[PDB]
RNA sequence: UGAGUGCAGGGUUCUAGAUCUGAUACAAGUCGUAACAAGGCAGCUGUAGGAGAACCUGUAGCUGGAUCA
RNA sequence: ACAGCAGCAGGCGCGAAAAUUACCGAAGCCUCCAAGAGGGCGGUAGUGAAGAGACGUGAAAACAAGUGUGUGUAAAAACCACAUGAGUAACUGGAGGUCAAGGCUGGUGCCAGCAUCCGCGGUAAUACCAGCUCCAGGAGUGUCUAUGAUGAUUGCUGCGAUUAAAAGGUCCGUAGUCGAAGAACAGUACUUGUUUGUAAUGUGGCUUAUCGAGAGCCGAAUAGAACGAGAAGAGUUCAGAGUAAGGAGCGAAGGAGGGCUAGAUUAUUGAGCAGCGAGAGGUGAAAUUUGAUGACCUGCUUAGGAGUAACAGAGGCGAAAGCGCUAGUCAAGAACGAAUCCGAUGAUCAAGGACGUAGGCUGGAGGAUCGAAGACGAUUAGAGACCGUAGUAGUUCCAGCAGUAAACGAUGCCUACGCUGUUGUGGUUAUGAGCACGGCAGAAGAGAAAUCUAGUAGGGCUUUGGGGAGAGUACGCGCGCAA
């Protein structure tokens, strides 16, 4: 493949051999738009349905706070994880979320959560982080 | 990883070689990797030579010999303690070892 | 077969490892020819013999000291006169010394002559 | 190398530097020139002319005196054959080959050797079709 | 020149479904112990039977073997 | 009856996602029968930390933002000029390692939480929750999501395939990519000149807004096309040329290479008959089991179906799978010797075609030995297994199907360049040596090492890998009687 005239054979085997690459095949092969956050959005809109712990992966030992979300754009039920100190006492049922990604290339689980893909950011308008830090309150 | 340069075999130049069957279990191994043993044993034993001279009726009398080769298995070989194992350096020599009697 | 530029760059780059001073060349062309005299131009090779066999042809040659490393190389590509450079900074370890060696219609040329004559052409080897 | 098997043999002969004329020899020209003539229209083929010349009249490679190749000379003559001698051998083997299966047809390593040499055969033929020495409809006589 | 609309078919993408059958995670549940030491019948590859379950048995092969002899 | 905001404002929805139902006889342009009329085209401001410049938040004597006039414009506001007051003006992320900066004090005790990754906390936490001091950038700083870089982890430049992931079981073969020396010839590619071909953006500059982005003027330019020029490489032809390129042929010889015909020395079983009169077999040790219907062992007769011991090897032959008694017969091949003939006929290979141990399947022949399945005897907690007794399909042959192996030297095929000693096999020999096919032991280089079919290298062509798993699995398709 390396003579002078042999242009065409070779990228039309240059080209076949990309799809080894996990990243290049997703891409093209995959279902790159099923997800809440993703290639689609960076952030999700949904109503909370239920609360909800789970245990951390060994050798930690804790129960990690999780909510239950109905997503307005896709009707799939999700779960998300609330980030602080007291952060599941901010929240009641019924109320509307906005939701997040955890950072990763593909969406993955982090640290020692099992299983669990976004986290919430926002409740009923109001950043989480000033509702907790008590700098700011509920709507009402 | 790799422990001997000739596989533990004598064969080169050739795909395939006929088998031969364990003297101890019957077992069948290669003829190019059997163990090999030969024997040279006298029909009657050293310890009636001395009465050989007297029952006989000839003027003199050679004793028959009976002659043997022997095939092994590697396991049956190492159980019976016709082979050992040896050192790295050690797995090199080769010498040719005794008929046995 | 092997190509024949070929075959002429690895019997000396051997040699000289070796630290041989003269050898013998099995399989000749007429650009190996004019390769060889180009080296002898710049003073890498010092003799030249060629043997006319009726076999194709075969040269013996003496090597000096100055010769650290010569190839050649395939394919032969087409180059603008802006395009020398690149290959001179690819191949060459130094802005001051060696030779990038190119065919054009002006006969082999090194990349000096090329900005002397003001033309292209197509790459062919080279030797520091 | 070998093209049908995994040889590499080298048994060659020498051509030589310079040919002369060979005057160490007990015949003229032109009666060299009705030797190879008269050995032509019995039948034999030009590569046996040339051992016979070289064996009994006592001439090596047969050109040094005619200045004129055996094939030529045989055109010249009009003795020219109907198939090129090389693929008039190999339709011969092909046939031998045929012959032997025709009786004894349990033979595998027979019949290996028949797909190689038919192969070798329209490789020939090839050449010779498009050099006009045969005509292009020509086939195998099988 | 033709919009619309009947009646059969196809081509695509989604979705329901009694029941069955994979995979993955199961702090540590039950029964054995198949592999790693000659792992207690040296191990492994193909093929064919058999079996609660790892697996066992015939036949040809391999050493990555416990033998460069 | 009327009606169609992917015109300008504006509203509702949808979403994670985007401004005023504002002024306009002025600037740039377009339209008419016009010393005039029209234009939501266009211009002017309002709104918003998407982006980009320049500067405040003090100095050691003495500091923004305000206000009033003038300007500015279509009218304005801002900008700039002079003149008045004065003394206002920092946050975001961090402080165990990567990674700049605290083993500080108090709470909490695998809780509550933190943490991209590695990891912290079970009562002595520099990592959680706070106080206090430090660090970094600063009118800005954190997070999420796509992408470029990191990355020689996509490899033209420039990676890998003995053992880490990775050379097709072996051949033939089309399309495709790649192809001697010598002497000559021609100009379409190739390279280059002149001329065309670029507003903005970008590039090399200079000049004016306090400065800096900004604005204004200049010069050269890509790919593409027109006409000339040069002939090294590539291309075409020739034969007083004949490759350590190929094919055809000659001579003497070598080999478990293959098909067929006709024979052979023993051995294992089975029957017949004769002799003898009590045990044989099997194991680590024993039991199933067989024997007075005479076993076992020793004779003589016979009947079958497999196989070729010892010699026999780091020996030979074959494309691989594989091939071992003796004669006769039938085709083709490899190597060697040499002054035979033809002349580029060649390398590698998707598709397509032929062979392929064993076990398996369809039909016929046959059936000694061995033995999956099945059945017993022992051993064990249990053995369905390992061991012993027995026993069927298969194991052999002819005509076919099938298509897998740790089909392995785990090392593709042609072709090169390469150190020494020793030992083989077959020919030839100036007897000094060579040519083909091997084994072995060092060296030098190489490599993560072990080691070396792995040294040197932009030679040609095909196959093939890209962190573990799921998975060589699902759906579709092609072959097969089924497997
Ligand atoms: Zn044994």
């Amino acid at each position: 493949m390396y003579g002078l005239l042999a242009a065409r054979n070779l990228k039309k085997n240059r080209h076949k051999r990309r799809y080894a690459d996990k990243d290049f095949a997703k891409k093209a092969r995959g279902d790159i738009y099923q997800n809440a956050v993703g290639y689609s959005a960076p952030h999700a809109k949904g109503i909370v349905t239920e609360k909800l712990g789970v245990e951390a992966k060994q050798p930690n030992s804790a129960i990690r706070k999780c909510v239950r979300v109905h997503i307005v754009r896709l009707n799939k039920k999700v779960i998300a994880y609330v980030p602080h100190d007291g952060g599941l006492n901010q929240i009641e049922i019924n109320d509307e979320v906005i939701v997040e990604g955890l950072g990763k290339k593909g969406c993955r689980s982090k640290g020692d959560i099992p299983g669990v893909r976004f986290r919430v950011c926002k409740v009923q308008k109001v950043s989480l982080k000033a509702l907790v830090t008590k700098k700011k309150e509920r709507p009402a | 990883t790799k422990k001997r340069s000739n596989n533990g075999r004598s064969k080169k130049n050739r795909g395939h070689t006929r088998c031969v069957r364990c003297e101890h279990c019957s077992a069948m191994v290669p003829n190019d990797k059997a163990i090999k043993k030969f024997v040279v044993r006298s029909v009657i034993d050293a310890a009636s030579l001395d009465d050989l001279k007297i029952a006989t009726i000839y003027e003199e009398y050679e004793v028959p010999k009976s002659y043997y080769k022997l095939n092994y298995c590697v396991s049956c070989a190492v159980h019976i303690k016709l082979v050992r194992v040896r050192s790295r350096w050690e797995r090199k020599i080769r010498k040719e070892q005794r008929v046995s009697a | 077969m092997m190509d024949k530029l070929a075959n002429l760059c690895i019997t000396i780059n051997n040699a000289n490892r070796a630290q041989k001073r003269s050898v013998v060349i099995r399989r000749i062309s007429k650009v190996c020819r004019l390769f060889l005299e180009s080296m002898q131009k710049h003073g890498y090779i010092t003799d030249i013999v060629y043997i006319d066999d009726h076999r194709e042809g075969k040269a013996v040659v003496g090597l000096s000291g100055r010769l650290n490393r010569c190839g050649a190389i395939c394919p032969r590509y087409d180059v603008e006169l802006k395009d020398v450079e690149r290959y001179r900074a690819n191949l060459l370890p130094s802005r001051g010394f060696g030779h990038l060696i190119v065919t054009s219609s002006k006969g082999l040329i090194d990349h000096r002559e090329c900005i002397q004559h003001n033309t292209g052409g197509k790459i062919l080897g080279y030797f520091y | 190398a070998r093209m049908y098997s995994n040889g590499k043999g080298q048994s060659k002969s020498v051509t030589p530097y310079n040919l002369t004329y060979p005057t160490y020899i007990k015949h003229s020209k032109e009666e060299i020139v009705d030797v190879i003539l008269n050995l032509a229209r019995k039948g034999t083929p030009p590569s046996q002319i040339g051992n016979i010349l070289r064996d009994n009249y006592g001439v090596g490679k047969s050109f040094a005196v005619t200045k004129t190749k055996i094939l030529t000379l045989l055109k010249i003559a009009g003795l020219k054959p109907v198939i090129p001698e090389d693929l008039n051998n190999i339709v011969k083997k092909c046939v031998n080959i045929k012959a032997h299966l025709a009786k004894y047809t349990n033979d595998k390593s027979s019949k290996y050797q028949l797909i190689q040499m038919q192969s070798c055969l329209y490789r020939v033929a090839r050449y010779y079709k498009s050099k006009n020495e045969l005509p292009a409809g020509w086939k195998p006589p099988f």
